[PDB]
């Protein structure tokens, strides 16, 4: 019965986990060589 | 006459059979170490320069340097610009950077009678000095190089004499007034002297270095806004002509200062565009006197816009109205 | 099967990493500062850690840590300074050490004889694992290759150092070795000819090698994926880099200064911004005239907000799943827009001041062909008002370069202005501008312009901008900048002489169209021989013996963002039949040029 909605609230749940990661993957100071010398 | 002819023929023979190898078993990489073994210095270098390989060129140059008499080294290397260029540059880099083989440049530039390049070396020395007394001694040497020719080097020599003079007067200013002066340019000196109120000395600077009037005015105007001396700014306005106009006096005083003192330069402003006198009174915050000017030029549209700004009642407004 | 800028990046990274493998175990890294930047274009510091790097150190910092045992050096090998610098550090760490340390040196791009001699005359040569890192072109974009030799302009035109020409030749030769001989080597200018001559000398040595059993299998034939290479010498057109650039990226370089696709700003000490073609917004903004940036900036803000609202319609998994899909791409675009709104804002303030407009006013008159004496009062004002020395000197050099010298009476005054204005040290500064032949008296043989009426004479006659202003339509006042119809948009009415020369090769029909009126061939300088003759240096077209091919436009001695944008403007017009790829020794501008000449010593305490 409701054993088809349970996947949807897990699908659309992890969907937002990735988008939250990517928007964090563009987080602050980008990796460079000079940044690692200071 | 003969003793040298044997050389002119022999070496012209060593070259004959040497060129009989740039054909078989070339190129560049292997052929300049070969030529350099056979005491064909001048050919090795030229071959290296043609190759474009900077590192190769160095190798023949470095070899020539310790092999040949230095006088002859300079001779050989100065025939070829690209070689002289690199010898010249390296004499500025043997550390690297900073440290200088000045002795090499001095000797090199003298042999080629390169006086500008030689004099320039001494100017570089004058900058490194801690005392202006020893700094002036370096400039003297620079000047002494240029005193021979004389023609063409007229400006440089004048410039040098100008610089020696400027340092001497600057050294004086420190003794008397207890402040930094040595090192500053002529223009920077007139500025600091005026900002500090020493109006008299500044004029002695202007006179000695033949400072262009239009420049002197621009320096004075800027240096007085610094001192905020609106009184002697006021005193300058009391004459007819200005070599820089009065619009500079307008805009420069208006910026960070009195809208009051600024507006008094209209209508001394000869070079102005029509109906700009109005907007100037506006920027000075004098809406009252602005409307009055709008009328004199018979531009009632400006009279309309200025009254609409106020509003027939506020800021009197009638006073704006009564002027029409 | 054609040329791809990505294969350059890949080779560069792979060549670097294969040398890091060679030193087994973990290692501490030491890099030449003005080499770290360019390296960041081919490799991540992330990737470097994976290959065993603990701490990073600039060579010019003199603080290499004794942490790890292996010490790896990466510096350009042609540099006299770098050789001494490393040797000095190998003694600072051999007489302050606690362990023996393994010392590795990766010379870019090669181990030089000089390098060894400096290392030898320090004893530390024996304790040195010396390898070669054949880095040449750093691919800054898919269509931009640069050697990233920052001091190449000073080196070449002031010091008369053939190193940049040598490297660039080798770099270009690398392209030939992979993709075949350039069918045509077309060029203009002295150093363009030197590059071409080295390309022919190196070719013969490859044929002398393969013939004499050095093998290498083969054996080079004309390319099938390359139309030609066009080489322009920077000393042919000093004017274009002297002018204040008016494109968005140009003005950014003019005010913020762009290095290695990056820059510094204060309000997003200060922070570092990345500036390259990845960011979809910057792509459209960079090559555009700064005027229409507002029009463009808003339009993108106008489209983003009504692209976030949209598509909550079909509230069925997908059309939201698809919305959340395009969600990180919105946020990025949103933060990009906020940055380039701030940046655009700062630049708008720079361009509104008096001094800027006074400068640009002078620039416009000189360019257009007004009598430079009319601009004398303006220049004098600018010196008197203590406007920055680089900008004043650029007006002076622009004056000299575009009018074939300065009148001898006006010249003596300008010199007085500079000396008294900024300090007598600049007796040297003016001497250097004289050596660069960018600031000469009209009574100097070197200052004369190429004329086909003024008899013969003159070995290094200068570019005649007076003749070329009309004959190559250097002025276009028509140009609309919302939808630019011609490269002259980059300077709001003035097309760079350099890129007009390229158009004499590539877009011949169009050029005649904007002059008098009304593939396969005809290639070369054909039909424009007399016009190009009035530009400095040798004109040449060496020949070495289907569908759209690539064309390399090479700048020896620096290129400007304006010239890059202009070239991109043409690349689009030619997108069908040609792929235009830009190469250069460095990326240059007016301030970098002046810095080559300006003496910084000071007569002070």
């Amino acid at each position: 019965e409701i054993r088809n909605i349970e996947q949807g609230v897990s699908d659309l749940n992890v969907l937002f986990q990735q988008v939250a990661q990517l928007v964090a993957e563009q987080g602050e100071v980008l990796d460079t060589i000079e940044r690692n010398v200071e | 006459s003969f003793e040298v002819i044997a050389r002119t023929a022999y070496e012209e023979g060593r070259t004959r059979l040497a060129t009989e190898l740039l054909n078989h078993e070339p190129r560049a990489g292997r052929q300049v170490p070969l030529l350099l073994s056979m005491e064909e210095d001048e050919l090795a270098l030229d071959k290296a320069i043609e190759s474009g390989d900077t590192d190769l060129i160095y190798f023949v140059i470095h070899q020539l340097r310790r092999k040949l008499p230095l006088a002859s080294f300079f001779r050989v290397v100065s025939s070829r610009p690209t070689a002289s260029a690199m010898v010249e540059a390296l004499a500025r880099n043997s550390d690297g950077d900073g440290n200088e083989d000045t002795a090499l440049l001095k000797d090199l530039y003298y042999q080629d009678d390169r006086r500008l390049d030689g004099a320039s070396v001494f100017i570089r020395e004058a900058l490194q000095q801690p005392e202006t007394r020893t700094a002036s001694d370096k400039l003297d040497l620079a000047a002494n190089l240029l005193q021979g020719n004389q023609k063409e080097h007229v400006f440089e020599l004048g410039a040098l004499k100008e610089a020696k003079m400027l340092l001497r007067m600057q050294e004086t200013f420190e003794r008397d007034l207890t402040d930094s002066f040595v090192g500053l340019s002529v223009n920077q000196t007139m500025f600091k002297l005026i900002k500090l109120g020493y109006h008299g000395r500044a004029k002695k600077i202007q006179s000695e270095f033949k400072v262009p009037e239009r420049v002197a005015w621009w320096i004075r105007l800027q240096a007085l806004v610094a001192k905020r001396d609106w009184n002697e700014i006021e005193e300058i306005s009391r004459q007819r002509k200005s070599p820089i106009g009065w619009e500079p006096f307008f805009n420069q005083v208006l910026q960070a200062g009195n809208p009051r003192l600024a507006a008094t330069f209209i209508p001394k402003c000869t070079n102005l565009e029509p109906g700009q006198t109005i907007t100037m009174y506006e920027k000075c915050g004098m809406r009252v006197k602005a409307a009055e000017e709008a009328v004199r030029l018979k531009d009632t549209e400006a009279w309309n816009r200025l009254l609409e700004a106020a509003g027939r009642n506020t800021a009197e407004g009638r006073e704006i109205e009564r002027l029409g | 099967a054609g040329f791809d800028a990505e294969q350059v990046r890949d080779k560069a990274r792979k060549d670097l990493l294969h040398l890091l493998e060679g030193v087994r175990g973990k290692k501490n890294l030491v890099i030449e500062k003005d080499l770290a930047g360019p390296l960041g274009v081919i490799v991540k510091a992330s990737t470097l850690r994976d290959y065993g790097v603990d701490n990073f150190f600039f060579l010019e910092n003199k603080n290499t840590g004794t942490s790890q045992r292996n010490i790896v050096f990466i510096a350009r090998g042609e540099s006299v300074r770098n050789a001494h610098a490393i040797a000095a550090q190998i003694k600072r760490i051999q007489r302050e050490s606690q362990t023996s340390h393994d010392f590795h040196i990766f010379w870019v791009p090669r181990r030089t004889l000089f390098s060894d001699k400096v290392l030898e005359e320090a004893g530390v040569l024996g304790d040195a694992n010396i390898s070669e890192l054949p880095l040449y072109f750093f691919p800054l974009e898919r269509d931009v290759l640069s050697l990233e030799l920052n001091d190449s302009f000073r080196d070449l035109y002031l010091a008369k150092d053939p190193t940049p020409v040598f490297l660039l030749s080798r770099a270009l030769m690398g392209i030939q070795k992979k993709h075949g001989l350039f069918p045509r080597i077309i060029g203009k200018g002295e150093n363009a000819k030197r590059v071409a001559d080295l390309l022919s000398r190196m070719r013969q040595e490859l044929l002398a090698g393969e013939e004499a059993g050095e093998s290498d299998r083969a054996g080079l034939s004309p390319s099938t994926t390359i139309e030609s290479v066009i080489i322009i010498d920077r000393e042919v057109d000093f004017v274009t880099p002297l002018l204040t650039q008016l494109t968005y990226e140009g003005l950014i370089d003019e005010y913020f200064g762009i290095q290695n696709n990056q820059t510094d700003v204060d309000a997003v000490r200060k922070r570092k911004i990345q500036l390259d073609g990845s960011d979809s917004l910057y792509s459209q903004l960079r090559d555009a005239n700064f005027a229409i940036v507002g029009s463009l900036l808003n339009t993108v803000a106008r489209r983003l907000k009504s692209d976030y609202e949209s598509r909550h319609n079909t509230k069925t998994t997908a059309e939201l799943k698809e919305f959340v899909k395009k969600l990180p791409g919105y946020q990025a675009e949103q933060q990009s827009l906020k940055i380039h709104s701030n940046i655009a804002e700062e630049i708008i303030n720079y361009t509104r001041t008096e001094i800027f407009n006074k400068l640009l006013e002078v620039q416009q008159n000189l360019a257009a062909g007004a009598d430079p004496s009319s601009q004398f009062d303006s220049i004098e004002e600018l010196v008197a008002r203590d406007t920055p020395l680089p900008q004043v000197l650029r007006l002076l050099c622009l004056y000299s370069c575009i009018s074939g010298g300065i009148k001898t009476k006006e010249l003596d005054h300008f010199r007085r202005l500079v000396l008294q204005g900024y300090g007598h040290q600049h007796l040297l500064t003016l001497h250097n501008l004289e050596r660069l032949q960018m600031f000469l008296s009209k009574s100097s043989p070197l200052a004369s312009m190429i004329t086909m009426s003024g008899s013969s004479g003159g070995p290094d006659q200068k570019t005649n901008y007076t003749y070329l202003r009309k004959q190559l339509r250097l002025i276009v006042d028509e140009v609309n900048e919302q939808d630019p119809n011609d490269i002259a948009y980059v300077y709001s009415g003035y097309a760079p002489l350099s890129i007009r020369l390229v158009q004499c090769v590539l877009q011949k029909q169009y050029l005649l169209s904007i002059t008098k009126g009304s593939g396969g061939g005809a290639q070369g300088w054909k039909g424009f021989e007399e016009i190009v003759k009035h530009a400095r240096g040798p004109t040449f077209d060496e020949i070495q013996k289907g569908d759209k091919k690539t064309v390399f436009v090479v700048f020896v001695g620096g290129i400007t963002f304006t010239e890059i944008a202009a070239l991109r403007f043409i690349a689009k017009q030619e997108e069908a039949r040609r792929n235009i790829v830009i190469c250069t020794t460095s990326i240059i501008n007016g301030n970098r040029m002046m810095n080559a000449a300006i003496e910084t010593a000071t007569f002070e305490k």
